RNA sequence: CGGCGGGAGUACUAUGACUCUCUUAAGGUAGCCAAAUGCCUCGUCAUUUAAUUGGUGACGCGCAUGAAUGGAGCAACGA
RNA sequence: AAUUAGAUCUGUAACUUUGGGAUAAAGAUUGGCUCUAGCAUGCUAGAACUUUUACUAUGUAAGGAAUCUGACUGUUUAUU
RNA sequence: UGAAAACUACUUGAACAAUAUGUAUUAGAUCUGAUAUGUCGUAACAUGGUUGCUGUUGGAGAACCAUUAGCAGGAUCAUA
RNA sequence: UAUCAGCUAGUUGUUAAGGUAAUGGCUUAACAAGGCAAUGACGGGUAACGGUAUUACUUUGUAAUAUUCCGGAGAAGGAGCCUGAGAGACGGCUACUAAGUCUAAGGAUUGCAGCAGGGGCGAAACUUGACCUAUGGAUUUUAUCUGAGGCAGUUAUGGGAAGUAAUAUAUUGUUUCAUAUUGUAAAAGUAUAUGAGGUGAUUAAUUGGAGGGCAAAUCAAGUGCCAGCAGCCGCGGUAAUACUUGUUCCAAGAGUGUGUAUGAUGAUUGAUGCAGUUAAAAAGUCCGUAGUUUAUAUUUAAGAAGCAAUAUGAGGUGUACUGUAUAGUUGGGAGAGAGAUGAAAUGUGACGACCCUGACUGGACGAACAGAAGCGAAAGCUGUACACUUGUAUGUAUUUUUUGAACAAGGACGUAAGCUGGAGGAGCGAAGAUGAUUAGAUACCAUUGUAGUUCCAGCAGUAAACUAUGCCGACGAUGUGAUAUGAUAUUAAUUGUAUUAGAUGAUAGAAAUUUGAGUUUUUUGGCUCUGGGGAUAGUAUGAUCGCAAGAUUGAAAAUUAAAGAAAUUGACGGAAGA
RNA sequence: ACCAGGUUGAUUCUGCCUGACGUAGACGCUAUUCCCUAAGAUUAACCCAUGCAUGUUUUUGAUAUGGAAAAAUGGACUGCUCA
């Protein structure tokens, strides 16, 4: 009396969107470039990492 | 015990204190070649019996689906743990199954009572992968 | 010298640790078995054999087993 | 009805009332002649030679594993 | 020894049988303990409603009761 | 590895011979009884080829080492032999066992742990390719042979030098394309140079994660203890930063994660370097062999032996006496209840109890004095008089001269029950049987009642056998006591040695507590035994003991994130006082 | 030459589990160059179709102008595996 019938319920019923596709992301020292100086700009060294990143 | 020409009842008297260590006794013994369950490997092969579900423990409350398989290099049954949402819709009966551990030194982890190993592939292609939708099954 | 009962409900099915009730002097305890002691009976399962109503080991609501009318048990001995 | 059996040397289990079981089971040897070696002087070991090979004329235990019942030595319906 | 073919005697000795034993592993009717998940009582924690707890010997559906010796980890560090 | 304590018979030795290229019980005659062991013999297991070059991790060193090189053994399993300087040879021969293959049926024949390649097994491992270019071997190796050995193809086995842009849409110009020379045994490839075309949303970046540990979102939409996630803690009950999808962020980067072994983390194996009162842990107490160890200015302390006070002591054993009480037999008096409980009942008394008296017989036990007082290795030890026997301590110009501490093998004692044999039985009393209470009592209460508890001769060996604190040795703060005894001193005191009780400080400890449980991270005087998260379990099995009950030794499979010690704040008590 | 999370209404300890880091094998997803270095050891020292890995040398000279045999010399080294 163990019901095996309800398997794969909850990922079926979640409607897809698409994805959107995005700009080619830099790779090798420009990407560690890019995201040095856009670390620079707000102080992160500054203040010793205490700021949020991800911001939105 | 402690003296310059006690080397000898020194030595006899550490090694009788050592067998009780519980990890070194195991090893003195042999269990790992004497009673393993599924051999000494990371993986196995079987065939597939049975598709039931079970319940896990006390607080928590859901219904773990598993699969009752039998191995091949030694002839025992075992059971097993489907490890994704919506896999066991792929599996069929009378086929081949892959078994890989769950890595927490021969016992069971989590709220699932009694079992040890879980499923990895299925007829020669990544559960991981057709969970994520990359493959087909023929 | 002798004797040592019976019926009803109660924990998916099933069973009844537990409870109720007729009477009497007391209601077979420790043990043991289809045994030289079990009618139905060539009882049920295993094993011995090509094939067994025979033999041995387990089961028990025992027609009608059971404690000096002695119960349980085999080392030595047996035309 | 048949097989085993005397004597010498190795070897001997489960069980047990610790005395037994036990001569358990299982193997090997045995004639005739000529000598050597012991001391207790008629008994016992060894060696060489030889053959249509040796306790066997007479006498002389088949063995093992289990069950029921009686403790044992003993006695009894002269004539089923 | 023999013209040779071959016969005879020692030495090493593969394989085949009968039993004794040592080390692993494994079927079996019946069926002992233990671990993971409603029924009948109230043994323990307050002087838990008979103060508890070790050792031995007997009883019983069940925790547990009762004789005898001991301990405080007790309800007493204490009054001619 | 002790759940393997005795083992060995050509085994140990002497003389002699044979045989080998050679020493030698290497083989054979004769004689003799030797040889090895708790410094582990003889057995059992290995998922055991030994060292080494070389990797890790380290404060005196551990662990891996099929892998480079040196050494040993085998060619399906065993045995035997020829040739030869060298073989017990296997791309040499003979026989047996396990597997076969060809045939015209009489016979003949095969060993890929050599290089390619196929089959089986598995989670798991490549071309049925070219060649003597370089290093070597084959008795002079410039042209013979060489699947030894080189040269190329297949594979995320790892380690390096690098790419996927730079300057401000634009400029310039790295790879994906081709071609000469060098080179090759002949072909590649690398290097040097040269050509064109025009693109970094491109031919040119992925894997894992976002509650804490642990860097990064209380962002959005769906589902509602379902589906699911999580090494451990933990989220999911219509507003989920903890599941499913979508946006954005983080870590590493041509890689990134998942998993089975095995190391470090670990001062949870502790020699350096853990802990043993209460958390796991000191045998019930002594004697004594092997192994471990020691005070010395080399001649002397300590030890052992021996005196005095016949000091002091419920130390032990045996004969003789004695004390009241409970129970019973009996002579007098008298005539209704006696005895128990919180309260009662069965039981008990006119064949005369219970009470007061006079005499007797038996069994057990030494009240009050009686203590934080004494003796004993521990368990233990209270009436008096004798007999036998025995401790520790204090004094002191007594003998000897290092004889010591602790202990695997072995030995003795050991409350209380419980067993066999004989003696005894007053009170008490498991088991059994009755009266009350209760839903139920086979329990607490009460009345009876057997074994036992008493003595002699023996087995047995367990306790909260507890100071829950192994034994020996050096140093330590004051005050009030206790037992023994010596000196000074004398009727008034203060002083020596050995034990022992308590209070206040000081140390140490997680704390309660504490002259050791102190002299410790600035850890060491010597020696035996025990523990390693709970539970399964002091349970199975084997061995040794016992008349028996039973005692000593003593695991595992399957399980589980806690179990535990000391102390603060509340709440509760069918707990106590003001 | 380095530690963190977990027993409680809160505290201090003993004690274990877990995270962080190495060394050999297998596996999932994704890959543009070049040079160096490796590949049936773990279970089965289990069975093998086919092709190939040991022959040289005037020393004499096959009714034979350069090869038949016989002699001589090495096949016991090298290579493979770990019962
Ligand atoms: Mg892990
Ligand atoms: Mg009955
Ligand atoms: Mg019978
Ligand atoms: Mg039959
Ligand atoms: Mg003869
Ligand atoms: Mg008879
Ligand atoms: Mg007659
Ligand atoms: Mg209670
Ligand atoms: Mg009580
Ligand atoms: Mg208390
Ligand atoms: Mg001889
Ligand atoms: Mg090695
Ligand atoms: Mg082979
Ligand atoms: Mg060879
Ligand atoms: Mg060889
Ligand atoms: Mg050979
Ligand atoms: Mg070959
Ligand atoms: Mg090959
Ligand atoms: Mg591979
Ligand atoms: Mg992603
Ligand atoms: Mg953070
Ligand atoms: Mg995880
Ligand atoms: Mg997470
Ligand atoms: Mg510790
Ligand atoms: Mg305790
Ligand atoms: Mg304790
Ligand atoms: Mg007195
Ligand atoms: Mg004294
Ligand atoms: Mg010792
Ligand atoms: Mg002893
Ligand atoms: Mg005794
Ligand atoms: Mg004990
Ligand atoms: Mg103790
Ligand atoms: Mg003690
Ligand atoms: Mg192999
Ligand atoms: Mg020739
Ligand atoms: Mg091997
Ligand atoms: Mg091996």
């Amino acid at each position: 009396q163990i019901n095996i019938k309800k398997a794969g319920k909850v990922k079926n019923q979640t409607p897809k969107v698409a994805k959107q596709e995005k700009q080619r992301a830099k790779t090798g020292r420009c990407a560690n470039r890019r995201k040095y100086e856009a670390r620079l700009e707000m102080g992160y060294f500054e203040c010793n990492g205490k700021m949020k990143l991800n911001l939105k | 015990m402690n003296g310059l020409f006690a080397a000898n009842d020194l030595i006899k008297s550490r090694k009788v204190k050592r067998r009780s260590d519980p990890y070194y006794r195991k090893k003195i013994l042999g269990t790992k070649y004497k009673h393993s369950k599924i051999g000494n490997g990371p993986q196995a092969k079987g065939i597939v019996l049975e598709k039931t579900g079970v319940e896990a423990k006390q607080p928590n409350s859901a219904v773990r689906k598993i699969v009752k398989i039998q191995l091949i290099k030694t002839g025992k049954k075992i059971s097993a743990f489907v490890p994704h949402d919506g896999s066991l819709n792929y599996i069929e009966l009378n086929d081949e199954v892959v078994v890989e551990g769950f890595g927490k030194k021969g016992h069971s982890c989590g709220d699932i009572p009694g079992i040890s190993y879980k499923v990895v592939k299925v007829q020669n292609v990544s559960l991981l992968a057709l969970f994520k939708g990359k493959k087909e099954k023929p």
